């Protein structure tokens, strides 16, 4: 759903 | 870093700039001289354009800078939405000579767990507001280790963390790494020992029901011992 790297 | 600290310049040698065309990317850990192990995510490149910077405290400085010859993403890397095994190894195009501004961190033995309630902190030159810049300066934020299960929550992250994740809190709802962060090393303990490399949290970085995650170095220590060449 909603992972978002802290790329 | 949201709300976080100006780091006593040179005081994380450890700490690498993983940067595309001279602008930062992810934060790194050297845990060799020749590797620096960050988030697998941040690899998501043109190659040819990134550089590993050492020795950093302003973004705006040289620091020594390495070409890459090889970035080893962990064999069993799964990118988003699944981000699992969040890890790459980066060959440095050259060799430390540990020095007072750059020395690799020890990796924790393959035995080691991050019980929740650890107390923790990370460092990185990551946005210091939602959605704003980067920071200018080396920055650090004191965490502590959440319970995983509390953490994979339905109102949290939903049956979501694995168990070689280690979900994050800082002290206060305004406080959270954020974009640039990630890669960057959590580090536990009085001993100040590598422990972790940050992964993800939520489009908004200090979202407080979806907390900061890093993954665990410990389960992974023997496939770096491979990969680097030790054991």
């Amino acid at each position: 759903s909603g992972k978002v790297p802290l790329s | 870093i949201i709300g976080g600290r100006e780091v006593i310049p040179h005081s994380r040698p450890y700490m690498a700039s993983l940067q595309r065309n001279g602008s930062h990317l992810c934060g790194g850990v050297l845990v060799h001289p020749k590797w620096v192990l960050t988030a697998a995510h941040c690899l998501a490149q043109r190659m040819a354009q990134l550089r590993l910077v050492l020795g950093l405290h302003t973004l705006d400085s040289p620091g020594l800078t390495f070409h890459i010859k090889a970035a080893i993403q962990h064999p069993r890397y799964k990118p988003v939405p699944a981000l699992e095994n969040n890890l790459a190894l980066l060959q440095l195009d050259g060799k430390v000579k540990p020095s007072r501004t750059i020395r690799p961190l020890a990796l924790p033995s393959k035995r080691q767990v991050v019980a929740a309630g650890t107390r923790c902190s990370m460092a990185g030159w990551g946005l210091t507001h939602q959605g704003g810049r980067l920071s200018r300066v080396l920055r650090e934020l004191d965490l502590q280790v959440l319970d995983t299960r509390m953490c994979n929550n339905s109102r949290f992250w939903n049956g979501s963390l694995s168990p070689s994740m280690v979900c994050l809190a800082a002290d206060s709802k305004d406080q959270a790494p954020c974009k640039g962060d990630s890669g960057g090393p959590l580090v536990c303990g009085k001993g100040r020992v590598l422990a972790g490399v940050l992964s993800f949290s939520s489009r908004v970085c200090t979202d407080i029901f979806k907390p900061p995650v890093a993954t665990a170095v410990a389960p992974y220590v023997s496939w770096i011992r491979k990969v680097t060449g030790r054991s």
